[PDB]
Order: C-alpha cells, then structure tokens, then sequence
C-alpha cells in the first residue's frame, strides 16, 4: 500500500527546487553571499586546499559505507518493504548519519556549481534527490524500503577524481584503466539494484501480484550472464517492467562492447615483460651486450661466444635492448637461461645502465646492423 | 530538409531501419506462433503476446538467448532460423556504427561566461600536456603576485587524458574549448573582446620552423581582424618572420603587442655569455618562477646555486620615502635595509633607465625593477615608510604604515 510516499518525497524535492530555480531565472528576466563563496566552494570540491582534500576523500569513503549498508539490507530479510520501528536498528541510524553529510556536501556543490538549472539536473544531484528524502520519510514513518538506495553505487565513480585530485595515478593508461574498471563496477552494481527493485516489487499494472523474489546477488549474476551474452536462463526476468529493463539494458551493454573488456585487456597486457634488474654474484663475471639485438645476430654471437672449443670461462651475458624479443629469441634465451639474461631498456638511459650493473660488468659489446638502410646513421 | 548533417541522416536511417524490421519481425513471429502450424491443422500453436515476441527477438538479435520464451511451431522455428542468419549479417553496421556516430560528438563545445570582476586571457596555437604544464607552472606560480586571471584555452582537437587531468586539477581558474582562432565564432565563444590578452604558443620542435611561424602569423592576423585592441603576445621561431607581423595593420608595440622570438633571444643570450661568461644562466633563471627548496643529499655548491635560481625579476612602485634620492643611494638603501636588489627605473614621456648615475633622482610613483625571491618580498619597497616607522632589522617586520 504505502510505498509511493517514499518515491513522491524524492519527486517533490526535485520539482520544488527546479521550480524555484525557474521562477528565480524568470524574475531576473522580467527585471559571503558573493563570488568569494563560489570560489571557496570551488577549491573545496577540488582539493586545492587540504580541507577540501579531506572532505572529498571522506565523502568518497562514507559513500562506500552507505553502499555497504544497502548490501546488508539486500542480503538480510525477504521483502523490499517492511514496517520496522525507526529507532530499533543501528544500521538505519548510522546510514542517516552518512545521509545528512551527503546533504551538506550537496549544498556546498550547489554553491560551486553556482545555483544553476544545469547543476540541478546533473547525475549526482539525482543520486541525492532520490536518497536523501526517502531516508527522511523513514524518520516520520515506522517503515523501511530499499527504495533506490542502490544509486549510491554511482558515487563510487568519484574514484578517478579522488585519485587525480590527490594525483596518485601518474600514467595516462592507469587513469584510463581505473576509469574503465570503476565505470564498469558502477553501472553493473547499479543495474543489479534496479532489476532487483523491479522484479521484487512486481508490476504496478497487475496490482503488484505479478512478482518474483530474486536476491540482489541473483540479479548481479543474471546481469553478468546477459552482459557476456551467455544467457543460461536459470535466472530470468518475468515482470513486464523487468523484461523491459532487460531489453533496454542489452541495447546499452552491446553498445559498451566498444571499449571496456577488450580495451582493459589491451591496457593490462601492454605491461613490460623484461623489466627488473640483474643481480651480480661476487664470483661470476658478466658482459653487457647492446645495439642491434635480433635472433640471427644473437644466435651468431652466442654460438661463438659459448663454443665448446673455447676456454671453460664462466662469463654471464646480459642483453639490454629497447624492444620485446621475438618468439625464437625467447626460445634461444630460454635454452641458455643458465648463463644468459635479457632486459628491456637502452644504454642511452643511466637507470638501465644501473639495472644491468654496468660498473661491475667486465666489458660492454655494441653490435651493429650491417644491413641497415644507411651505414652512417647506424654508426 | 531538417536533418542537415551527413552523420545525422545516417544515424536516423540506421535507427528507423532498426525499429522497423524489429517491430515487423515481432508481428510476423506473433502471427506464426499464435496461428499455429497449417501442417498440423493449426493444433500445434503457442499463445504469445506481441510484446513477448518483441522481447524474444531482442534476446535473439543480441545472441543472449535465455529461452524463457522460445519458438515452437515449425514455421515459427523456421522463421527464427532465417531471422538469425539475417540479423547476424546486420551485425555489420547498426549497433556498433550508431555507437561510433553517437560517440563522435564534441566534448568541449559551448562558450565561456565572463564575470564582471574577473580578467581572463585566451591561449592558443600549440596546446599539449607538456606545453600547457610548462605554461601553467609559471603562470600560476606561488612566488607570483596574487592576481586572479582565468586562463581560457582554445584548440582544434580533443585534449589527451593527462591534459584533461591537468585541466581538472586547475578547473577553478582554467577552461578549455574546442575550436580555432581562425574562426570568428570561436573568438566569440571565448569572449575575446573582453579578454585582457591573447597568447599564441609555438611548436618549437616542428618539422619546419617557417611553417609554424606562418601558421602563428595567420592566427595573429585572425585575432586582430576580429578586434584591433586585443593585446597579442606571439611566439616566433625565426626572426626573419617577425617582420611580417610588423606590418599587420594593427600591431602596435606601444599598446602591448609583442613577439617573443626564440631565435633572437636564444642567440642573444649566448652572445652575452661571450662577453661575460655565464650570463645566459643568470638571466634564464631570473625569468622563470621558482621557489627555493633546500634538501639533504645536495652538495654545498648546489645549495648556493639553488638559492640563486629561486630569485626572479619583479617590478613595483617605490614608496614616498625614496622621493628625491639619487638612484645609487636608493639602490644602496634597497640592498642594505629592504634586502632587495634594484636594477632600473621607469623615468617619466616614458623610458626605462638601467643603473642610472647620480644625475638621476627618484620622482614620485617611480616604478622600479628588482631581483627578489618572490612578489611578497618586493612589496617592502612599496610599504617602507622611512624613519617614520622602519628601523627594526628583521625585514619581515615591514608592513603598511599608518602615515
Ligand atoms: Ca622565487
């Protein structure tokens, strides 16, 4: 019966503030509470100042704390709605303590985003519009509803902002990945919450009689087997709204087959295989070999350098080259791995010269591409 | 003729030819299952809704195939087998190609909004993470005066991830817009008439310096063509091209326009170093903002050098206490009491005098040129109230006196 009281509280919050913004714009169009506040809120929400930095990291951490309470709510009980006396459960109190802090942070933003129609419609404002009012209805009404509280899982997309404002993610590929991962974990968790709501509520067209009691975890599973286009149908949608949402969701997540899983596999595969350093034993000598390194040049070199007719000296050979070895060269290096090493790098870089311990090296050999396009450039 | 753009007609053609065919096939499958098969006197039949057929066709087009709904007439089935062979073929174009077209939009469209109190400068030409970071690091440096100028980038390309990160870190006083100073609409987007100055940066590592100069001369032409009175500061990679600019009918050196020529300056500095070895490293350090940062793990000579690199050139009005001093005793007074080195003065028409002799005396509101660790240091030469207040040796004490 009573559920619409929660959702209506969200809608009147959105609508009343929107109408206030419109009549304010219209009154101006007929016709420190100054730009200092806009700038002050700006830096805060941007981590210029240390206090801004603390506040923004703490908004991010409390967003996770509220999301975890939604997982505890979705894991426990059975129904999407129950008439719990408001004071009784500790989890419901401490979620309200996070909820008021998000409401405070909102206004702050409002100030930085300068009391504007476009701001009042930005995604994270809706996340709040739909979370803050229902938790306040739950103070007045001795009842609990899971009621779109999953939307907090969108605020987890602050991670790339937090890690770039605090500036720990240095590399372009690392920011990209983390942006891909977090924008995939959000949306996946978010859609599982929305499907869980639609199936467990049942359809309004059928007086909520047509309903299906999924857990949130079964919705996560169901969305992964449909995102991957496997589709076992052991779990499947049965409300008409649910179904719909699945039809819409498929059209979105076939579109998100551009980037995501293939592009993260690309970036995560582009790492450097032959990083790291040589370790010099006291007894062994070594020589560093660089310049033109290839399977034919290395095999012609090794075949003479380690030949059986040569004296029984125990020199290790350390290759240093600015590229990944080919399969046949990795095979050759594997066959000689007892006295041969290869490292990615260049003798043009003093860090790579330290990696190969060039000071302790007995000699350094520079090989040439005898079949180059211009002998003078190779020299 | 409402759909102007080639990409818009293409998309709308893709969308509508996907909504048709999908709706159409749902109707045909709905007919075949709900009629039943004619081979079996219509006894073999399955009562789907049209909406269940739409759903069933979407989960088979996407190749998900739950099989919660599935075809059971032999005609239905057939039609599903044919339909799969069609809609695997329509995986060429459709969903990936509409996602491409819908993704090709412009991220950094739109316009700057000018507040009355704030100044801004427009920056264009060679814009990249390294050039922008080298520019921002000096332009917003802590040792610089507490001016509140906003920086508006205008460039004909999408910023790289590291540049979007840099722009995000400075978003309180930095903006970026897609466009070119060759287009009068983009000059309006950035409100160039209200801009305090425009800076044109150069690709110093280009394939041909003369083509990079030709491109920058155009820009300067295009900016001045839009509004004459904009102060334009332009980077040139060859002196032989500077002339061209001098002819543009509105380059007015007296107004502020300037052309930093990296050739003229480079070779110049090096020349001075022939007459006084080392100078070029004196001056180059003097014209870049840098705070001193002592550390462990650094030699005595490096700490002395580093302290020196901390100093930069600044300019400030001399206080009333300097009135009628000769320049040499004013400079002595700055070094001894203020802990500032005074090189030169603006002499009132306007001219600049370097180390002028005893013949020259400080007039009221004379602007001096100083070497100091920061703008906060040089303000002592403005607040200094003579023997009325300033008689205590911790220079830090100097602050704005009562009269
Ligand atoms: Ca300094």
């Amino acid at each position: 019966r009573q559920w619409y009281s929660f959702l209506a509280s969200s809608l009147v919050t959105f609508g009343s503030g929107l109408v206030v913004i419109i009549i304010y714009r219209i009154v101006l169009w007929l016709c420190g509470w100054m730009t200092e506040a806009k700038d002050w809120a700006g830096e805060l929400i941007s981590g210029q100042t240390t206090t801004g930095r603390i506040l923004v990291g703490l908004v991010f951490l409390l967003s996770i704390a509220s999301l975890i309470i939604y997982f505890i709510d979705a894991s426990t009980n059975t129904s999407v709605e129950t008439c719990l006396p408001w004071s009784s459960s500790t989890t419901q109190q401490v979620d309200l303590a996070f909820n008021v802090f998000f409401m405070i942070y909102f206004f702050i933003r409002f100030v930085a985003a300068n009391d504007k129609l476009w701001f009042w419609v930005e995604l994270f404002s809706f996340v709040d519009y739909f979370t803050i009012p229902p938790s306040f209805v739950a103070i007045y009404l001795d009842r609990n509803w899971l009621g779109l509280r999953f939307l907090r899982a969108l605020r987890l997309m602050s991670i790339p902002d937090i890690l770039t404002y605090l500036n720990v993610l240095k590399t372009s590929t690392l920011i990209r990945l983390v942006q891909l991962v977090v924008s995939f974990v959000s949306l996946w968790l978010t859609a599982a919450g929305f499907l869980h709501l639609l199936e467990n509520s049942g359809d309004p067209f059928f007086d909520f009689g047509n309903a299906q009691h999924l857990t949130y975890w079964e919705c996560l599973y169901f969305l992964m087997v449909t995102m991957s286009t496997v589709g076992f149908g052991d779990i499947f949608a049965t409300t008409v709204l649910g179904r719909t949402f699945v039809v819409i969701f498929i059209m979105i997540f076939i579109g998100l087959a551009a980037s995501f899983i293939p592009e993260i596999a690309e970036i995560l595969g582009k790492r450097q295989k032959y990083g790291g350093s040589y370790k010099k034993e006291r007894g062994k000598r070594h020589v560093v070999v660089c310049g033109y390194i290839t399977f034919d040049s290395v095999s012609n070199f090794l075949k003479d350098f380690l030949h059986k007719d040569r004296e029984d000296v125990d020199v290790e050979i350390v290759f240093l080259h600015k590229g990944l070895p080919g399969l046949e060269l990795e095979g050759l290096l594997k066959r000689h791995f007892t006295q041969v090493e290869y490292f990615w790098g260049s003798v043009m870089d003093a860090n790579d010269l330290e990696r190969v311990k060039i000071q302790e090296a007995d000699a350094c050999l520079v090989l040439a591409n005898k079949y180059c396009q211009d002998p003078d450039q190779e020299d | 003729n409402v759909l102007k753009t080639s990409t818009l007609i293409r998309l709308v053609q893709l969308v509508v030819s996907f909504v048709s065919l999908w709706l159409t096939a749902a109707g045909f499958l709905h007919l075949l299952e709900n009629s039943g098969d004619p081979f079996f006197d219509f006894g073999n039949a399955q009562h789907l809704t049209y909406w269940e057929c739409l759903y069933f066709l979407m989960v088979t087009m996407s190749t998900v195939g739950f099989g919660d709904i599935f075809a059971t007439t032999v005609l239905g089935r057939t039609f599903v087998v044919i339909f799969i062979m069609i809609f695997i073929g329509l995986a060429a174009s459709f969903i990936p190609e509409i996602a491409e077209i819908l993704g090709k939009r412009q991220k950094y469209g739109g316009s700057y909004k000018k507040e009355r109190g704030k100044r801004h400068v427009v920056v264009c030409g060679y814009i990249t993470f390294d050039s922008v970071s080298n520019f921002l690091k000096d332009f917003l440096h802590k040792d610089r005066e507490d001016v509140d100028v906003e920086i508006v980038f205008l460039h004909k390309g999408l910023p790289g991830l590291e540049l979007e990160g840099l722009l995000k870190r400075h978003f309180t006083q930095v903006e970026y817009f897609w466009g070119s100073v060759m287009d009068a609409n983009d000059l309006e987007r950035v409100k160039i008439q209200e801009a305090d100055a425009c800076l044109v940066l150069a690709n110093k590592y280009c394939q041909d310096p003369d083509q990079e100069d030709a491109a920058n001369i155009m820009r300067v032409i295009s900016i001045k063509n839009y509004h004459s009175d904009i102060k334009v500061i332009v980077q040139l990679l060859q002196y032989h091209n500077k002339a061209y600019l001098l002819n543009i009918p509105s380059w007015d050196w007296k107004r502020g326009d300037d052309a930093v020529c990296v050739a003229e300056l480079k070779l110049g500095f090096i020349a001075q170093s022939c007459l006084a070895p080392g100078f070029s490293t004196l001056m180059a350090n003097l014209f870049t903002m840098r705070s001193y940062k002592p550390t462990p793990e650094m030699s005595q000579w490096q700490t002395d050098y580093m302290r020196g690199t901390g100093m930069e050139m600044y300019t400030e009005y001399l206080s009333s206490a300097f009135n009628a001093l000769t320049f040499p005793e004013a400079a002595e007074l700055c070094f001894s009491k203020l802990k500032l080195l005074l090189l030169a003065i603006e002499v009132r028409e306007s001219t600049l005098a370097i180390n002028p002799g005893p013949k020259v005396k400080i007039e009221n509101a004379t602007q001096g040129f100083f070497i100091a660790e920061s703008a906060e240091e040089v303000k002592r030469a403005f607040y200094y109230c003579k023997n009325c207040h300033a008689n205590v040796s911790d220079v830090r004490q100097i602050k704005k006196c009562k009269c």
